[PDB]
């Protein structure tokens, strides 16, 4: 039922940029949050960012604070991550993930769906 | 879950009673003796939302909010309001969803003669299919017949299911039971209905 | 690393029963409700296991999962080979203030 | 006692109600809307005596009769048989309870809160006064917030421990503790006293 | 106030008789039970017998029954306690203790009050 | 021998603090009551505590009881000359089935 659809994101160089980009469909995107969670091998899963149903409140990793930003449009079922000032280490399979509930946090309890995720590849 | 609704409204006479069954709902309700009425409500710092209100009458009206799953979120601060048609304020509260659990009864209650004699094994079953079983503390009830009642009650630690029982007389017939709720300091709520009853009858002492 | 850990291999023959390990701390596992999720090669990450031992709708009554102290753990009885992938336990951590993984655990199956 | 006693009226409407306070007493009570009756008690195998049964009225227009166990018959672990007969033979109420199995203790005392240390509050309080054997007592404490909140938090105290420490609060949120007392298991048992003296306490951050 | 005065207490040899009495007074004899307690140097105390307030039921240390005898006159207000068939190790200063409550056994707490006790002597 | 055990001397200096212990098992000490007697020499034994804790009307201030677990304790602060005596622990045991004692604790004061 619930689609979730990643595009944007390929290969660049330090210091690049990207624009990544999550087509949701299958349900009411704007009663639910967002969130986005990358898996780099060795690494494993790491939470990215997330933003509430109503893009008010948003979240960031302290390893992106500054050089990402995540933002929704709930006219166009779609969910954004700009991606500034990319480093070697954010190369990863970025997810598309919907959260249970309005807002993302501890009182989610799990990650609802997933998609099948676009790759970001930073190397000279 | 007229059933849960009537345990808590006894509790309560009338006051805005809010509870969740499986943490991925919440019912808000209260009870009046007509009017028309609005259920405003926040969660976090999201915008302000309504809910559709429910009403049946009872043995006397009852008004209840089934909250949407979407906005079922614990943790978080959840405010409540109940206005009514001509805007006067009725109910105001914030309350946190994983603060009002109110579980099912536990079931699958056995009991049997232990090996130290004047001891009583029992063993029973988290409620079925109950979020974070290990964090559900429990509550054994002793009850002997002849008119004595309840002549112990056993408080059981968080995630354990058996309790042994010590200190019971010969030749007694027992009946145990054995209430659950939500643990301290991630959760709380109130207590579920009693387990349906289990009795033993101790032999004679040599 | 990773706040969980996870062994990064398990290999068992079919039919068997496999046990993988999620070990954390007192502000992770502890105290909050830990999920599990498997990932097929290639494909999305899916809700396997939630609310520590719950069962998802849709998922087969080969996977249970189970919860002791700072500890959880993933059974999969009757393994078969359609079970190959790689799977992930997640929980809430209080002392930081975010989402922490385990590393992942690839379930690899014999002939 | 007329507190314990409306307090355990309300758990029974037209039962026998019996309870002791300081295991050296033990009071019997009914009541209903007259008439006659006599209390017979066994102790144990001892031969049946009689107590001297008072009567006074209660609110809501009601006589409440209650006999008060001679001090000398204030045995506990042994079965004592209770019988309340009307004047013309037939019986009213019928008990084999055991003293040391209807205790209903005083309410806690001396309850403070402090804020040491890490973003934590520890409660301490005492044992009601002049109260046997206090390491087989254990307590509940009642967390409260206000603001609509309720009850949010009640954490068992094992018996004998007389300090609590409370995580996982919330900040600039005005608390109120209070606590309970009642005899542990298994050589005990009764029903909850009455809640302690709260205590309201300001949270910073 | 309560005041216990014991009596009968003496030497003898092997395989004789003594018969202990306690004057009871200072409170309502016959609503208490009574105990003998014993202190052989080495062996403290020891719970030697105890009969109710009616006299309906009896108590007996295993090392003493069959060859001791407890009893009491109510309308006297005495306890008394019959050693027949002495043995060298019923060598003690036997007290007169009133009990608490009716009955005496585990429901009594404690022993409230006690006598200045007599010496019973046995020896060859 | 007794059931419960006492040490059988102690020596100490006036004004001075004395603890007595009184082991026992899970059957006697552990969960009854516990009750201690006085007996100055050439008199009566008196009650000196009883319930574990408490203080029969007359007692002095200066005496105090404990209990933990399979063990309870008699204090004897501001050590006087007039204490000098011999002091019993007693309790109901539940294996046995009868009252059961120490061995006794005579504290000696000096000058």
């Amino acid at each position: 039922e619930v689609q979730l659809l990643e595009s944007g994101g390929g290969l660049v160089q330090p210091g690049g940029s990207l624009r990544l980009s999550c087509a949701a469909s299958g349900f009411t995107f704007s009663s639910y949050a967002m969130s986005w969670v990358r898996q780099a091998p060795g690494k494993g899963l790491e939470w990215v960012s997330a933003i509430s149903g109503s893009g008010g409140s948003t979240y960031y990793a302290d390893s992106v604070k500054g050089r990402f930003t995540i933002s929704r449009d709930n006219s166009k079922n779609t969910l954004y991550l700009q991606m500034n000032s990319l480093r070697a280490e954010d190369t990863a399979v970025y997810y598309c993930v919907k959260d249970r509930v309005a807002v993302a946090g501890k009182g989610s309890y799990y990650f609802d769906s997933w998609g099948r995720g676009t790759t970001v590849t930073v190397s000279s | 879950f007229e059933s849960k609704a009537a345990l808590l409204a006894a509790r309560g006479p009338e006051e805005l009673l809010c509870f969740t069954e499986r943490l991925e709902d919440l019912v808000c309700f209260w009870e009046e003796a007509p009017g028309q009425y609005s259920f405003s409500y926040q969660l976090e710092d999201e915008p302000w939302k309504l809910c559709r209100l429910h009403q049946a009458p009872t043995a006397a009206v009852r008004f209840w909010c089934s909250l949407p799953t979407a906005d079922t979120s614990s943790f978080v601060p959840l405010e409540l309001r109940v206005t009514a048609a001509s805007g006067a304020p009725r109910y105001h509260r914030v309350i946190h969803i994983n603060e009002v659990v109110l579980l099912d009864a536990p079931v699958g209650l056995v009991a049997r003669l232990a090996d130290e004699s004047g001891h009583v094994v029992l063993r029973w079953l988290p409620p079925p299919e109950t979020p974070m079983t290990s964090h559900i503390r429990y509550e054994v009830d002793v009850s002997a017949g002849q008119g004595a009642g309840s002549v112990q009650r056993v408080e059981i630690l968080e995630g354990r299911t058996e309790c042994v029982l010590s200190n019971l007389r010969g030749r007694t017939r027992y009946t145990f039971a054995v209430r659950a709720r939500m643990a301290e300091p991630s959760f709380g709520g109130f207590w579920s209905a009693w387990s349906e009853p289990v009795s033993l009858l101790t032999p004679s002492d040599l | 690393q990773s706040v969980l850990t996870q062994p990064p291999s398990v290999s068992e023959a079919p039919g068997q029963r496999v046990t993988i390990a999620c070990s954390g701390s007192s502000s992770n596992i502890g105290n909050n409700a830990v999920s599990w999720y498997q990932q097929l090669p290639g494909k999305a990450p899916t809700l396997l296991i939630y609310y520590d031992n719950l069962l998802p709708s849709g998922v087969s009554d080969r996977f249970s999962g189970s919860k002791s102290g700072t500890s959880a753990s993933l059974a999969i009885s009757g393994l078969q080979s359609e079970d190959e992938a790689d799977y992930y336990c997640a929980a809430w951590d209080d002392s930081l203030n975010d989402w922490v993984f385990g590393g992942g655990t690839k379930v690899t199956v014999l002939a």
